[PDB]
C-alpha cells in the first residue's frame, strides 16, 4: 500500500499547491491551473475546521490538501475520515509531539513531511511519508533558506549516487538515516518520492529556480499579493514553463506588487 | 485500606472530562454537556471563595472539585470541611509551600496532584494523592505539546519499568526518586496505581481523544461553550471513532 | 519474615569485633583473641578468596565465617552460600564488578553486610536485603578520620530524623534518595533497622572504644599488620566490651609495641 | 540468504567458550579442555596492553598449524577495517574471522564490509546501537566487549546490561516510538524492528572482557549471553582452569557445581 | 608541455613499490626484491643525504634513484638535480626548512614527489609543480591507520567532485582552497591529474594490498626494521602486482617472519 500513495503522489509532479483559505480561493487557484489546494484557516494553530473543508472539497475537482499539527495522529485521522486526498504533517502548525512524528503507515491517505535535508527526508518517508516537501522560511517571502535546504538535500543524494559502497554505513550512521532507504536512494539516484519546494517562493522566477535546481514542483502559500489570480497563473506557467526565460519573462511582467 | 477507598472515589471519573467553571452559570452548562464533574475556581490565586464553592455544590448534581495551593494544608482543611468531593493540590495557583506538598493522609477527601514525570506521580501518591493529573503548560496556552510530552514520559517509563529485570528496579527507582514499594506496585500493574487525567492545552475534540489514545483515564479542561464542551465530552467517549470526531469538530466554532 | 530473621542473626555480633583473616593460623589468632567473626580473604583485582581457603578457615573456628563478594557479583555470593558462609560481605574494598547496581541480597538467605557512607545509602543497601550495615571510612591507611565523618553523618541524620516533622519526611525521603518506608522505619526505632558497625582506619584499641562511644555496635579490622597481632587483637575486642571504661583502655593500650 | 546460513553457522557456539591461543601447546589444551572453539592470535590481549607496538592478524603460518592440531572451530583476528587481512584469513579456510578492535584499529571511520565474504564474522560492540551497527554490515556473530587485558570484568558487565537493557526496553515499546528510538541508537529501522519482535540479538552474542574466574562467566551466562570469550594461559594452571570456566558456562545455573570447579583452582591473572 | 612530461616520467612507476635505501648493500637488495625505484636517504634535524652516498646509490642499481629534500629547501633541491638524480622528493619526513612555502618547483627539469593528507593540498603541491602525490599517514609508526584516512580522504572528494553540480564547483574550490582549474581538471578526469601513492605505516603485505585496492597506483616503505628485509621486500612487492589475489596474499606472507 505504500508504494501505491507514492504513485498516488507521482501524479502532482510539475504542478504547484496552492494554500486557501476558503472556497472563493481554492476556485481562484483551480481556475489558475493549480495541480491541488491546501485548506487552511501569533497564537496556536491547528488543523482546520472541517466544515471549511468540506467547502473547499465540494467547490473543486482538483486534489484537496490539509495540513495536521506534527505528532498530532487524531487531527490525521479527522482529515482522513474527511475524505481528502492528502494529509500533510506541516511544521508550519504548532507542533504537536516534539518526539514524535505521526505513525503514517496507520492510513490510507497518502502524507506529505516536511524537510531540510536528507536525514530528515529518509526518516519522514519511514515513517510512511508518500511525499516530501523541502521547506525554507515560512511566511518571509524569502527563499534564500528553501534554496539551502534543496541544494542541502540534492547535494547528499550526488554523493551518496557515487560514493564507494563500503562507506555507505557510515554515511547512514551521519545521517541518523535507515540504511536501506539510503541505499534505495542511492540506486534511484533520486528521492525516493516525489520532492516538492515550500517556503519564500514568491514571484515567478523563485517557482522556476526550484525547478531548475530539481524539484518536482512548489507550493505556496501568491495570495499575499496584490493581484491573486494573475500571479497564480503566472506562477503556474513558470512551472510549467522553467527552461524558457523568453516565457518567464512574459509571465513575470507586470504582475504588480509581490 | 481507607487509601483503597479514595483510590476507588476517583476511578467513577474514568472516561470523563473535568471542566473548570467560576460560577453557577459555567457549571450547570458544564453538567448539561455530560462533564463527570466540575472543578472551581474563582496576583496571587488562591483557593476559592466557600460562598462560591457552595453555590456551585448546590446547582449541580456531579462531583465538585476545588483547588488548593502546593502546600496549603489549611485551604485543603476548609474544603474538606465544606464537604467538596475532591481537592486537587494545583500547581495552576500560587505555590504555599516550595519544599513540601500537603500529607495528603491526613484528610478523608480524595486529593488529585499534578504531575510531569512517573518520579513526581509516585512521590505525590506516596503522599497520599488518590489520582494523578499528567500536566502540560500552566497558563492557558491552548497548546496541547507539553501535555504530550508528559503523559509519553510517564506512559514511557512505566512500560520501560514493566519488563524491566527485576534487579535492576532498585537503581531505577533511585534515578528518578520515587519510593521503591509503589515502583514494585506500578510495574505489577503494567499502569499507574491511581487514576491519570491528561490536563493542559486541551483546546480542541481531536487534542481529548489524542490524549484518550495515548492512554490517559480522562481529561481536564479550563465561542460557543455550551457546544464545545458537548463535543470534548462526546470525543472523550469515543475516542476511536473517527467518524464521530469528525461530527464533533465540524463548526465548533472559533476555538 | 525471612529478612527480619537475617537481621536476628547479626544482632548475635553486637558488641564484637571481626577481624581480617588470610590464613588459618590468622583465624584462630583471631579467635583466640576473642573475636566474634572472622572475615576471609586473600594493586590488581580484587575478587572472592578461593573457596578452599574458605573451607580451611571455617573449619578451624567455632565462631561465624564472613567472606567477601565484589560489589555486584551476584554469582560469586551465589558461590559462597553454597559453601555454607555464615555471612556475605558485599565490599567495596574487593574491585567493583558492577557499576551501576548491587547483588539483589533478598534472593539469598544467607545474611549479608554492605558498606554505607551516609544514611541514605545505608537505607538503600537495606531495602535490596543486606541485614547489616558497614558504615565504612578509609580502606588500608590506619586513618580513622573518615569513619568518624560517616558514623557521625549516619548518627547526625538519624537523629534529625526522629523529631522532624511528620509532613516534612517525604521531601526529607527524596533528598536521601531512600525508600520512604524505610525512612519512617528508622524515625520510630530512632536508630537504624539493622546492626551497624564501623570500619576503616581502626588501629588503636582507643579507635575502637571510640566508634563503640559514637554509637557503632561493633567494629571491623583489617591486626597482623602489626607488631604484635595476638596482643593488639586482644586488646580491641577488651576496647570495644568496655569502651566506656578508660581505666581499662589505658591497661589494654600499654605497650602494645608498632601499630 | 547466505546471511541467514551464517547466522545459523555460528548457533552451534550457543553454550560454549571461546579461547584465545599463541601455539599448538595451547590450541590442544583449549579443545582439551573443552572449549567450543579455538581463536588464533600472535599475542594475548594482556600482553598486548602491556607491551604496546601495533599489533595485526597473525602470521597464517602459525594459523595453520593450530588449524592442523585442533578439529574444533578455528578462529583469527582481523584489524577493524582491514579487509584484506580478512581476505586473507578467508583464503587460509578459517572458520570465523573476528574483526577485532583488541588489535590495532586500520580504518578509524569504517569497519570491513563484511557482507562481501563468505566466511562468517565475529565484530565486538559495547551497546546495542553498536551491535545493530555491526551486524547490518554482515556480522554474523557479537560480542559485547569490556575492557581488555585487565582480568577486570566490570566494563563487560556494564556492557551487557546496556544491550540487554535497551532490547528490553524496545520489546515493550509503543510502536510509534520506536522510529525516534532508531534515530537515538544511530541504527538500521529494520533491524531495530527485528530485535523487537525477537526479543533479543538477532545472532548470537557472548561476552568478553575481563572474564577471569569460573564465577566470571557464569555471570555473564545468567545475564544473558549465549556464551563468553576468554584471553585463562595468563594464570596459574591454565588447563584446570579452562576446564573450570567451560564446566561454569554449562553448569552457569548451578552454585554447587560451581563451587565445585573453583575450589583450588590455583592463582588467576 | 614540460609538466606534461614529468607527469608521464611518473606513470613508468605504477603498479611498483618504492623503497627507502641508506647504503648501496640495501639498494640492491631492494631492486633484488623487486623495486621500481629506490629513495636515498640516511631526533636531530634530518636533512637531504650527502651526495656521496646517492652517487653510490645510483651507480649500483639500474631502478630510478629518487632522494629527499627538505620542505621549501629549494637548493637542496638544485643540488639533487645537478648530479642526475630522477625523482626529487620535497619530504615531510625531513626537517622543515621552510614553514609558510614549498619549492617552487615548476624551476626544475626533474620531476618531483611532494606529500599530502587531503585533496586541497594535493592539488596545491601539484599546482606548485609537482608531478607525483604521497598520500601521507603515519612516519616511522608501522601503523597504517593515518594512510587509510588520507587515502579514503582524497579518492572520498574526488568522487564528491565527480558527481557536483558545476555551478558549485567555485564555492568547493574555496572550500579546499584550492586552484579551480586543477580542481575541474581533476573533476574531468574523475581522479588525481597525477600518479598517487601511499606512504606511512606500510608493514605487511596485507596493508600494501590494502593500499592498491583504496586506489593507490603504488607505495613507499620505510623493511629492513624487519627480520628478513629481502624477503619481506619482495612479499611487498608481489602484493603490489597482485593486490586483488587473496591466494597469492597468503603465499607471500606465510612465514615473513618478525614484520
Amino acid at each position: 500500500p505504500f508504494s501505491v500513495k507514492v504513485g498516488l503522489a507521482q501524479m502532482l509532479r510539475g504542478g504547484v499547491i496552492m494554500d486557501v483559505v476558503n472556497a472563493e480561493q481554492a476556485r481562484i487557484a483551480e481556475e489558475a491551473g493549480a495541480c491541488a489546494v491546501m485548506a487552511l484557516e501569533g497564537g496556536v494553530a491547528r488543523m482546520s475546521d472541517p466544515q471549511m473543508i468540506k467547502e473547499i472539497k465540494q467547490a473543486v475537482t482538483i486534489p484537496v490538501m490539509a495540513k495536521a499539527r506534527i505528532g498530532h495522529f487524531v487531527e490525521a485521522q479527522i482529515l482522513e475520515a474527511i475524505g481528502i486526498d492528502y494529509i500533510d504533517e506541516s511544521e508550519v502548525l504548532t507542533l504537536a509531539d516534539e518526539d514524535h512524528h505521526i505513525n503514517k503507515h496507520n492510513f490510507r491517505i497518502p502524507f506529505v513531511c516536511g524537510c531540510r535535508n536528507l536525514g530528515e527526508a529518509l526518516r519522514r518517508i519511514r515513517e510512511g511519508a508518500a511525499m516530501i516537501r523541502t521547506k525554507g522560511e515560512a511566511g518571509t517571502g524569502n527563499i534564500i533558506e528553501a534554496v539551502r535546504h534543496v541544494r542541502s538535500v540534492n547535494g547528499d543524494i550526488r554523493v551518496l549516487r557515487n560514493m564507494d559502497d563500503d562507506e555507505v554505513f557510515t554515511f547512514a550512521k551521519k545521517l541518523a538515516a535507515p540504511y536501506d532507504l539510503v541505499m534505495q536512494t542511492k540506486q534511484l539516484g533520486r528521492l525516493p518520492v516525489v520532492q516538492f519546494a515550500a517556503g519564500g517562493v514568491a514571484t515567478p522566477a523563485d517557482a522556476a529556480l526550484m525547478m531548475q535546481l530539481g524539484c518536482d514542483g512548489v507550493f505556496v502559500g501568491i495570495f499575499k499579493s496584490g493581484d491573486p489570480a494573475r500571479r497564480a497563473r503566472a506562477i503556474v506557467q513558470a512551472v510549467t514553463h522553467y527552461s524558457d526565460p523568453e516565457m518567464l519573462v512574459e509571465v513575470s511582467c507586470g504582475l504588480g506588487e509581490a | 485500606h481507607p487509601f483503597s477507598v479514595k483510590v476507588g472515589l476517583a476511578q467513577v471519573l474514568r472516561g470523563g472530562a473535568i471542566v473548570e467553571v467560576s460560577s453557577v452559570n459555567q457549571a450547570k452548562l458544564a453538567e448539561s454537556a455530560g462533564a463527570c464533574s466540575v472543578i472551581v475556581s474563582d496576583g496571587v490565586r488562591r483557593m476559592p471563595d466557600p460562598v462560591l464553592i457552595k453555590e456551585v455544590k448546590r446547582a449541580v448534581s456531579v462531583p465538585v472539585m476545588a483547588r488548593a495551593r502546593v502546600g496549603h494544608f489549611v485551604e485543603a482543611q476548609i474544603l474538606e470541611s465544606l464537604a467538596v468531593d475532591y481537592i486537587d493540590e494545583s500547581e495552576i495557583i500560587s505555590v504555599a509551600d516550595d519544599d513540601h506538598f500537603i500529607n495528603k493522609h491526613n484528610f478523608r477527601s480524595p486529593f488529585i496532584c499534578g504531575c510531569r514525570d512517573t518520579g513526581e506521580a509516585l512521590r505525590r501518591i506516596r503522599e497520599g494523592a488518590a489520582m494523578i493529573r499528567i500536566q502540560g503548560d500552566l497558563t492557558a496556552t491552548g497548546n496541547i505539546a507539553e501535555t504530550v510530552k508528559n503523559v509519553r514520559s510517564l506512559m514511557g517509563e512505566v512500560r520501560v519499568l514493566n519488563n524491566m529485570d527485576d534487579d535492576e528496579v532498585f537503581t531505577f527507582a533511585k534515578k528518578i526518586s520515587a519510593p521503591y514499594d509503589l515502583v514494585a506496585q506500578t510495574k505489577q500493574m503494567g499502569r499507574v496505581p491511581v487514576v491519570q487525567f491528561a490536563s493542559g492545552g486541551i483546546t480542541t475534540p481531536a487534542d481529548a481523544a489524542l490524549m484518550m489514545q495515548l492512554g490517559c483515564d480522562g481529561v481536564f479542561v479550563g465561542p460557543d461553550p455550551f457546544k464545545k464542551l458537548r463535543s470534548i465530552v462526546q470525543a472523550v467517549q469515543h475516542y476511536n471513532d473517527p467518524h464521530v470526531l469528525a461530527e464533533m469538530s465540524s463548526g465548533l466554532e472559533n476555538a
